Parts: structure tokens; C-alpha cells; sequence
């Protein structure tokens, strides 16, 4: 599947629990 | 790392349940069946043989120690869960071939149906979690 | 890699039940 | 419902036998498999708090119930932030610390209460155990 | 403690997580 | 007191993950 799709979903995930955690 | 090898003393214990040093083939067949998985003796043979680095049979501390600085297994969920988008607990050929353009990925449709039943297993013709495990390793 | 997985896959669940059950 | 898929799943590896509930000993020998070794007592007070009938044993509704009482990492994340040494406690210096950067105005004695409500073994820092107990706090 | 406290911790572990992923 | 529980809750979740992968 390859690496730049894989930690590319990952890395989006990361800014959505960023702004999720930046909530409260 | 120097405090670090506490918590893996707290893991490693977990396995070796006569505490002698190693964690034989039946611990581990015993540690799998309390997780529900009743593995062969074969398939727990390969699986230790794998990170035995001496190939004794067994996994002393240092081994284990070892194995364990390799690597990332909660961060998949948060990555599968962005595949899925549907939250059916499904990835379909539409669910990745739309977040590989998001990604921006110039994938073909017969790249993404590649990629589907290269991590489809079970030909359920969706990469389930466990599917999706399976191939991220 | 089918066993394999299936055994990383039930933890994750068992310590979301003893977080639970335990809190 | 997939979701119910999924904690039939997890009721499994509780009930042992099958039966349809989680006895006490069930509780038990899963909790001893992690190291955990609670006395009869205190698997029974564990079991009586998610208990809706009383019954003494959690059957699968019972359980689901619960499940949706409620990701259980985020605290495991948060800790790794606090303890910036990686030692495994949180010291008061460590809050004191990790307090000012996200601009809490809080004064040396403020943190100093804060470690002592969340330090269980009066070791004067918060080990991770310490924190998950403070964090998943109703 | 202050949820304050609990969810910006949270948060700067994500930005983290966000800056690693971002690396690929 | 239970917390530990789950903290070996969690230990087991990344030691069985390498000890096959
Ligand atoms: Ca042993
Ligand atoms: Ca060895
Ligand atoms: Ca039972
Ligand atoms: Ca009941
Ligand atoms: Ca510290
Ligand atoms: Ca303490």
C-alpha cells in the first residue's frame, strides 16, 4: 500500500486529534 | 531507555509465567489462549523463532528486550479509522480510492482494486481492520 | 500473520473492557 | 451493532465458560493473567458496581451497558507529555512545568496540592497507575 | 487537576504525533 | 489499585504485537 498513503492518513488523523484535543 | 526497562520487566513477566527466564513455546501458547487464540504448537514455534535472535527456543530478557525497540500499534487504529470512512467498520475500493486523491495519489482504478484485494484475506472485497492489520504488520 | 494479528486485536479490546470494569 | 459484534467478542475472553455471564472467578483469572491479583472481595465490589440486577455476574446486556458508559490511551499519551523525563512520575516540578507552558498561572503550592491529590502511594510524584486512576475519575 | 490541564496535554502529544507523521 | 489492571492491559497489547510482527 505504501508508506507516503499510509503515514499521509496517519498524519490526518493527527490534525483531527489536535483540533479535537484543542477543543477543551 | 534506563527507566524504560522496567516496564519491559512488567511485560516480559507477564509471559515467562514460571519465571526461570525464558518464555518456552506453551507460555506463549498459554498467554495466546487467554487472549481467545488457540495457536498450534507450530505456530507458536515460528512465531518465536522469529524474534530468537540465539534460535534456543526461547526468549530470555535480553531477547525480548530487543524485539521490543523495533517499533506504532495504536497508531493504525487512528489510521484505519481514516480510511473508513463510512465507519462501517469496512474499508471499501471507494472508501481508499477517494483518500488516495485526497492524499494526492494519481492511483488508478485497477491500482486501488490492487491494493483491495492485496490486503483482502478472507475476499470479503473490503479491508476490515483486522485485514488491514494483517498487511501494516 | 492471521493468528498472528487476531492475538493483537483481542487485547485491544481486553483492556478497554478492564478500563470499565476497573473504573 | 457492529459495535455489539465487537463486545461479543470481548465478553468472550471474561466468560471463560460460556454460560452467557462473568462470574467472580472469571473476573478473577483474567485479571491474574495481568499481573492483578485482587481478593475475592474486591472482584465482588468490582462486579456489584456494573451490576444492574444484582444478580452477582455480568450477563452480555449488562456488560453492553457498561461498554456504553465509556481513546483508553489518551491518557497514556497525556502522561508521556507531563513526565518529561520519562522516568514514570510526574513531579511537581514536571506539572509546575508542563502547567506554565499551556499558561496555567498556578503557584508552588497549588502544583504541590495537585501532586498530592493525584499520589496515592505519598511517593511525592504521580506514577502512570496513579494517573490513570485520576483520569479515569467519574 | 482541570480539564484545562488533561486536554492540553493531549493536544501537544498530537501536534508531536502530527510533526512525525508529517515527515514522510 | 486497578488501574495497574489495565496498564498490563496495555504492556500486552505491544508486546504481543512484536512477538510475532
Ligand atoms: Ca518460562
Ligand atoms: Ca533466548
Ligand atoms: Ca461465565
Ligand atoms: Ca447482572
Ligand atoms: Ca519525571
Ligand atoms: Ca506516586
Amino acid at each position: 500500500w505504501g508508506q507516503r498513503a499510509l503515514q499521509g492518513a496517519q498524519a490526518v488523523a493527527a490534525a483531527q486529534r489536535l483540533v479535537h484535543a484543542i477543543a477543551l | 531507555t534506563e527507566e524504560q526497562i522496567a516496564e519491559f520487566k512488567e511485560a516480559f513477566s507477564l509471559f515467562d509465567k514460571d519465571g526461570d527466564g525464558t518464555i518456552t513455546t506453551k507460555e506463549l501458547g498459554t498467554v495466546m489462549r487467554s487472549l481467545g487464540q488457540n495457536p498450534t504448537e507450530a505456530e507458536l514455534q515460528d512465531m518465536i523463532n522469529e524474534v530468537d535472535a540465539d534460535g534456543n527456543g526461547t526468549i530470555d530478557f535480553p531477547e525480548f528486550l530487543t524485539m521490543m525497540a523495533r517499533k506504532s500499534e495504536e497508531e493504525i487504529r487512528e489510521a484505519f479509522r481514516v480510511f473508513d470512512k463510512d465507519g462501517n467498520g469496512y474499508i471499501s475500493a471507494a472508501e481508499l480510492r477517494h483518500v488516495m486523491t485526497n492524499l494526492g495519489e494519481k492511483l488508478t482504478d485497477e491500482e486501488v482494486d490492487e491494493m483491495i484485494r492485496e490486503a483482502d484475506i478472507d475476499g470479503d472485497g473490503q479491508v476490515n481492520y483486522e485485514e488491514f492489520v494483517q498487511m501494516m504488520t
